[PDB]
């Protein structure tokens, strides 16, 4: 298999340098050229540069001055140095993999959502939702966190039916999203369904075991 | 009175002008002496393994070869490496004599007329001496010590009959390979020091090739070192540079294989990209026949891939009439200026003529990933810059000339001699900081001394 | 620099309708020495990294379903799905497989037509943990409706409150091709306990009358 | 002096030291040696129609006119001043610069056999030959011409030695590069070696009767030199590559090193004294013709200073084509005079009567030579044209300040 693990999203103050990593496995790093691709959300893709086994870069002219691609041959990972981050650098930074001088990025990375701002990291405040008073819905309201990516699943891969995780909206410089799951009413009294959150900018993993209303 | 000063000032002023002229030629740098160029250094070689298939259908005699030489000297080759024509019945030791020619090929008086007609065109015939050229094991598996003396006794006979060198192949199949090449290089040079001995090997790794060249430093060693270069020429910059430092920049042959063509190893998109490289590297390129028109062992049914049939015109292959097109022939490519036969006649023109490509120096510098580039220079003649793009994309070559000496450094513009792909204008000056090559394009740029 | 222009900005089809999307390059993307066209086609499912489908303008990559056929040369190209499935909802891009600066495409979003379906309105009171910290917010979910244009209006026991409400549609499902909509109201501790009944109203094309779910604070 | 010994007086003048510089320049603009050989044989019989009609002209202007320029030009064109001025500033000293410069390249070519010679070191040694030979004329006119006749033997045996090796060793039409801008610019370089036929009346007319001798003594002396100029090209085309002699400053030294090791010692001292005396003899004729208040001595210092001004050039073949544009200009204005004297004056012409066939072949031919190179590259013709009109300031200085 070909796996390209990636660091996950990071928050930085403006005009600070950023080094993003693209740690790989499953193939020799010296025999294929690893490229970097920028994408802002809701827009088009943009290409940044390349690398090799001789650390030879082929950068693009729109983004040549503030990018410095490097490769660590020992741990099999490549680096990308940001410089003088302006507010129009909040984007995803994919790290793909192309054959030896063919420019056909087959196996892509997982994505790192770089978000640049002057604000402070805030841990989320998660509250459950109970219906009270033929199937019924359970909700998980996650409120008050500044760095945008949060992955919410139900009982870590147990519940895959009706799992609607809504996109995050911005108000008061914090993000609030809510999730929903649809299950019959025979299971949830006879079990317990627990919302779990993951905040990869802070690793604040909080669970809330849902109690039923009376 | 008036006669005193004005002639004395000329008596001062003439020595006032001689004092400049006597030191300026001392401050100016002088040439270093040219190396003694032997006859094979002055160009390429050209191998003919099968006379039966070079012209075709029973007319493969040595007597019919004389009409081909005016074509074969338009390519401007400097040698000719005729296949094993001695009498040999396969896998039989006692019934093989290297003195007498097989009567299917001709006779002894036909061969001596061939050497005379080749001297008028400055073409040197190098006789092959692989003793068993019909068995799968080339060097007579048992009783190896008399076949050493069968070649040693036959190294005197063809040398007193006027051949100009020798060639043995498959030296990985006999024992004591490094010592038998020492006795024969002595005999071939002790007769005259303008004779040759090209050995051939199939081993691709470097550590077996240096062990043959550590005893004898005066033979060419053709091998399949450059053969397994990669899918798209991946390790070509790595294999060329590491081999020239392994020998300390000596003289060495540059060929893809010991017997096979170019297209047994490369895609058809990489043929014009390797003929540019094989001429401009510091050595004698050793082509096989058909490598100037792009002959293919495949794409024609019923062909032995060891010895394909040459395609002179559309009547060259009468067995399958609809196979041979009008752009695959020698006649069809001679007038087409964008063909492959014109590239072989433009590059072998520059290899025989200019003095940087003849015996200049080699300094390859860093560039972008996926492309290869190097410089060629003698003392004060024209300088040459080759740029080869091995990738399947349009990379912009970023040439980083930070380790070149001050005598051979890059200019800001250099005019294009020829490119392997049509689409650029030739002779016009070309900037170097914005080069922007095409997919699989190679360039040949020249620039003067200007130092 | 080659400029890539993807023609349809957004299309909507039903299942099995043989959709095509066009493309156009500024410079010619056909190298006239090998006569092979150089263009690529990527597929970006929502919330995921992109995935290669077609390179050299007609060669499907390893592991791609055979619905994706791409053809053309010169400066016109076309990706064709023979018959779309329920999971082929994604965004399709265009690269330039032979260039120094590889300029990507604009993008084209593929929607899916389905028959109309009514929502499933559910309303939640604030939880006991949120009541401890001093904040109050009520949530009105709307599940599994197709046409993706619902105007939710909030009413507090007969008073239509329409100031400071949040809405966030989710992207279209890959299983049943439906949408979802959440609606949360931002109030205080004092503003929530000053009233008893809260009304969430859902306007749709399936029904003329809105669907109403509600609750009372006092029980 | 008879017909036989009188012909040997002619070949002593026309075989100059220009032969050692031009075959590089005739091959550079004609490509292949087979076309380069026919350019050599063309300009030889091109000279024989022009040098014979001058022999019909020069015998009349010496008896009835009595001078080189003036008394002929008071028939032809009374502004003769610019004609003597173009003759004395760009015709005489530039000819004295080239023959001085070939001495400089051949003297240093053993030191730099494969390198090009440092061109700013060839400017110094060329002017070191002229300042030695300017002062030797002004100090003693007797001692100047005495070793000059000894140096006249040096240009012959060094030329015969090259042809001596041209027979010991023993495509051609492939690289033609035919162009009307190239076939007239390679014809200028071959005509530079045929020097002194326009001064041929002062050498041979005094000895014997010019009735039928002087056409017959020139119709056989020009084919006997054109053979020697061709036979020194085949000694180059067989002993060297066409690519080796295209990149060469001294082609004879590259020839001499190929054959014997101490023949490299003997060539640049033999051809070195060839152009050493050829610039010595060129200072003699340019000294007297301005005279024929002022002694002959300041005529020697004026052609000395104005030949050092040509060290600001860049190559020999630039100033050769600068020379041949104006050397062939002034000969066309001379031969237009004699055809104008075919209806004007009786002249008492009994040296030679024939003026029908030969001059009309020539005047249309040198007009073709002057037409192509003016349209080709006038950056050397225009700087020569911006100074021929500059004599008219000096002409206004002569009209009124002496009146
Ligand atoms: C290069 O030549 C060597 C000669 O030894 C080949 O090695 C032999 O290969 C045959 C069949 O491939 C085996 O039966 C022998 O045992 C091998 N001998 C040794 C000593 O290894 C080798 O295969 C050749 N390589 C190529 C690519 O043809
Ligand atoms: C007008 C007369 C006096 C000119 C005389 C020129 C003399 C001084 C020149 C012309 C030819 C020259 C020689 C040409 C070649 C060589 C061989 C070289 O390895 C050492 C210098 C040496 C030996 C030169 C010495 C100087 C030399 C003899
Ligand atoms: C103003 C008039 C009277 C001056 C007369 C003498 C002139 C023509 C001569 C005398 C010395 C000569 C110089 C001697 C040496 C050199 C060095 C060479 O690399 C270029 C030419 C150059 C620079 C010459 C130019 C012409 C020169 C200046
Ligand atoms: C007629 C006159 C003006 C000619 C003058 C020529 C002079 C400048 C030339 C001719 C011979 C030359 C010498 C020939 C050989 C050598 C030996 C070499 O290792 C250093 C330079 C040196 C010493 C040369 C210096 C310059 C030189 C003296
Ligand atoms: C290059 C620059 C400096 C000009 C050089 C001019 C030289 C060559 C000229 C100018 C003046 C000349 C001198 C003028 C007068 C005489 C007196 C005569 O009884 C012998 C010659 C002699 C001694 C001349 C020698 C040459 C001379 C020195
Ligand atoms: C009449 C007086 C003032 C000057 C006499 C010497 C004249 C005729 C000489 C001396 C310097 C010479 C110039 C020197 C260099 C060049 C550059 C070359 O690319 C074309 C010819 C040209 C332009 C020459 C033309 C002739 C020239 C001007
Ligand atoms: C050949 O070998 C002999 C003895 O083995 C030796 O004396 C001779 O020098 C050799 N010839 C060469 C090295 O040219
Ligand atoms: C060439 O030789 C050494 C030995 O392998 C190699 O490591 C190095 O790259 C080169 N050294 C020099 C001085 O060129
Ligand atoms: C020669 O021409 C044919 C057309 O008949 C073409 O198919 C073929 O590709 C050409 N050969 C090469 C090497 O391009």
């Amino acid at each position: 298999q070909v796996q390209l693990k990636e660091s996950g999203p990071g928050l930085v103050a403006p005009s600070q340098s950023l080094s993003i990593t693209c740690t790989v496995s499953g193939f020799p790093l010296t025999x294929x050229x690893x490229x970097w691709v920028r994408q802002p959300p809701g827009k088009g893709l943009e290409w940044l540069g390349x690398x090799x086994x001789x650390x030879x870069x082929x950068x693009x002219x729109x983004x040549x001055x503030r990018l410095s691609i490097s490769k660590d041959n020992s741990k099999s990972q490549v680096f990308l140095k940001m410089n003088s981050l302006q507010t129009d650098d909040t984007a995803r930074y994919y790290c793909a993999r192309x054959x030896x001088x063919x420019x056909x990025x087959x196996x892509w990375g997982q994505g790192t959502s770089v978000t640049v701002s002057s604000a402070k990291t805030t841990p989320p405040s998660v509250y459950p939702l109970a219906p009270g008073s033929s199937m019924v819905t359970l909700g998980c309201l996650v409120k008050g966190y500044f760095p945008e990516p949060v992955t919410v699943t139900w009982n870590s891969g147990s519940l895959s039916s009706g799992v609607h995780t809504f996109p995050a909206v911005l108000q008061s410089d914090l993000y609030t999203l809510s999730s929903s799951v649809t299950v019959p009413s025979s299971t949830w009294p006879s079990e317990t369904v627990t919302c779990n959150v993951a905040h990869p900018a802070s690793s604040t993993k909080v669970d809330k075991k849902i109690v039923p209303r009376d | 009175r008036t006669r005193w000063a004005l002639l004395l000032l000329f008596w001062l002023g003439w020595l006032g002008m001689l004092a400049g002229a006597v030191v300026i030629i001392v401050r100016a740098p002088r040439c270093r002496e040219l190396p003694a160029q032997k006859w094979w250094h002055t160009g390429a070689l050209y191998r003919i393994g099968d006379l039966q298939a070079f012209q075709g259908h029973g007319a493969g005699n040595l007597a019919g070869l004389k009409g081909r030489l005016d074509y074969l000297s338009s390519l401007k080759v400097k040698g000719l490496v005729l296949g094993p024509i001695h009498k040999n019945q396969k896998d039989d030791v006692a019934q093989t004599d290297l003195l007498q020619i097989d009567p299917n090929f001709g006779s002894k008086e036909d061969f001596d007329s061939l050497l005379q007609s080749a001297k008028k065109k400055s073409i040197r015939v190098i006789l092959d001496l692989t003793p068993n050229y019909r068995g799968e094991n080339s060097w007579f598996s048992t009783q190896v010590d008399t076949v050493a003396t069968k070649v040693k006794d036959a190294l005197e006979f063809w040398l007193q009959a006027g051949v100009d060198g020798f060639q043995v192949r498959d030296i990985e199949n006999l024992k004591d390979a490094s010592s038998f090449l020492a006795e024969w290089q002595n005999i071939t040079k002790g007769f005259s020091e303008d004779r040759l001995l090209i050995a051939g090997t199939n081993s691709s790794d470097l550590q077996q090739i240096l062990s043959l060249l550590e005893s004898n430093k005066d033979l060419l060693l053709t091998s399949s070192y450059l053969s397994d270069s990669g899918s798209t020429g991946e390790h070509t910059k790595s294999l060329v540079t590491q081999y020239l430092n392994a020998t300390g920049n000596r003289w060495c042959s540059w060929s893809l294989s010991q017997a096979r063509l170019l297209t047994s190893f490369l895609p058809a998109q990489l043929l014009r990209l390797y003929q540019l490289m094989l001429f401009t590297l510091p050595g004698t390129p050793v082509f096989s026949y058909g490598d100037e028109i792009g002959l293919d062992a495949a794409a024609l049914p019923g062909q032995p891939m060891e010895a394909p049939v040459m395609l002179w015109d559309e009547s060259s292959f009468p067995d399958i009439p609809g196979a041979v097109s009008a752009n695959m022939t020698v006649k069809g490519q001679s007038e087409d200026p964008g063909s492959l036969l014109s590239l072989f006649r433009r590059l072998s023109d520059q290899r025989s003529k200019e003095r940087s490509l003849l015996h200049g120096d080699f300094h390859a510098f860093s560039a972008g990933p996926g492309l290869f580039s190097y410089i060629r220079h003698w003392d004060q003649n024209e300088r040459f810059l080759v740029v080869l793009n091995f990738g399947d994309v349009g990379l912009s070559a970023g040439l980083q000339a930070s380790d070149l000496p001050a005598s051979a450094s890059l200019p800001a513009k250099a005019d294009l001699l020829l490119s392997t792909q049509p689409g650029r204008e030739e002779g016009s000056p070309l900037e170097l900081e914005r080069l922007k090559l095409e997919p699989h394009e190679g360039l040949l740029l020249r620039f003067p001394y200007a130092a | 620099d080659i400029v890539m222009s993807q023609s349809p900005s957004s299309l909507v089809v039903s299942v099995g309708e043989k959709v095509t999307m066009s493309c156009x390059x500024x410079x010619x993307x056909x190298x006239x020495x090998x006569x092979x066209x150089x263009x690529x086609w990527y597929q970006q499912k929502p919330g995921q990294s992109p995935k290669l489908l077609i390179y050299x303008x007609x060669x499907x990559x390893x592991g791609v379903p055979d619905r994706f056929t791409g053809s053309g040369s010169g400066t016109d190209f076309t990706l064709t799905i023979s018959s779309v499935k329920a999971e082929d909802l994604a965004v399709y891009y265009c690269x330039x497989x032979x260039x120094x600066x590889x300029x990507f495409g604009g993008g084209t979003k593929l929607e899916i037509k389905r028959a109309d379906a009514a929502p499933t309105v559910s309303i939640f009171p604030p939880s006991s943990e949120q009541l401890t910290s001093g904040g109050a917010s009520v949530v009105c979910f709307l599940n599994n409706f197709y046409p993706k244009d619902i105007n939710v209006k909030w009413k507090i026991d007969g008073s239509e409150r329409q100031n400071g409400v949040l809405n966030s549609w989710t992207d279209q499902d890959s299983k049943d091709s439906t949408y979802s909509m959440s609606s949360t109201l931002t109030l205080t501790k004092d503003e929530y306990e000053r009233h008893n009944s809260y009304t969430c109203e859902a306007t749709h094309k399936t029904s003329t009358s809105p669907i109403v779910k509600s609750f009372n604070r006092n029980e | 002096i008879t017909l036989l010994n009188g012909v040997a007086i002619i070949v002593g003048t026309i075989i100059g030291s220009g032969i050692f510089v031009t075959p590089t320049g005739v091959l550079k603009e004609a490509g292949s040696p087979g076309l380069a050989l026919v350019v050599w044989a063309a300009c030889g019989v091109f000279s024989i129609v022009g040098a014979l009609c001058y022999a019909e002209l020069g015998t009349t202007i010496s008896k009835s006119g009595g001078d080189y320029a003036y008394m002929l030009e008071v028939y032809g064109s009374l502004p003769a001043f610019l004609k003597l001025w173009i003759e004395l500033l760009i015709i005489r000293p530039s000819s004295q610069y080239i023959v001085a410069l070939v001495f400089a390249t051949y003297l240093l070519k053993p030191l730099f056999p494969t390198c090009p010679v440092p061109e700013e070191a060839a400017k110094l040694v060329a002017c070191l030959c002229v300042l030695l030979l300017t002062a030797v004329n002004c100090y003693s006119v007797k001692a100047a011409t005495r070793v000059q006749d000894a140096f006249a033997a040096a240009k012959l045996l060094a030329l015969a030695l090259i042809i001596l090796l041209g027979f010991v060793q023993i495509f051609s039409f492939e690289g033609t590069k035919l162009d009307v801008g190239n076939i007239v610019l390679a014809l200028y370089s071959g005509l530079f070696a045929y020097g002194g036929w326009n001064y041929l009346n002062f050498v041979t007319e005094e000895m014997i009767n010019p009735y039928r001798n002087l056409p017959l003594a020139i119709i056989i002396s020009l084919p006997i030199v054109t053979l020697v100029y061709v036979l020194t090209n085949l000694a180059y085309f067989t002993t060297l590559s066409t690519e080796q002699m295209l990149s060469s400053e001294a082609v004879a030294v590259d020839f001499g090193n190929y054959h014997l090791g101490v023949m490299s010692w003997i060539i640049p001292v033999f051809v070195g004294l060839s152009c050493f005396g050829s610039v010595n003899g060129s200072l003699f004729t340019s000294s007297r013709l301005f005279f024929v208040l002022l002694t002959p001595v300041p005529s020697l210092v004026f052609t000395c200073v104005m030949t050092l001004l040509y060290a600001f050039s860049k190559d020999i073949f630039s100033v050769i084509n600068f020379f041949s544009f104006f050397n062939w200009l002034c000969v066309a204005l001379a031969i237009i005079g004699m055809i104008w004297l075919r209806h004007r004056k009786p002249e008492l012409e009994r040296p030679i009567k024939v003026n029908l066939a030969l001059p009309v072949f020539f005047i249309l031919a040198c007009l073709f030579l002057i037409a192509v190179s003016f349209w080709k590259t006038p950056v050397e013709c225009g700087i020569g044209f911006t100074i021929i009109l500059s004599g008219l300031p000096v002409y206004f200085f002569g009209v009124w300040w002496k009146n």
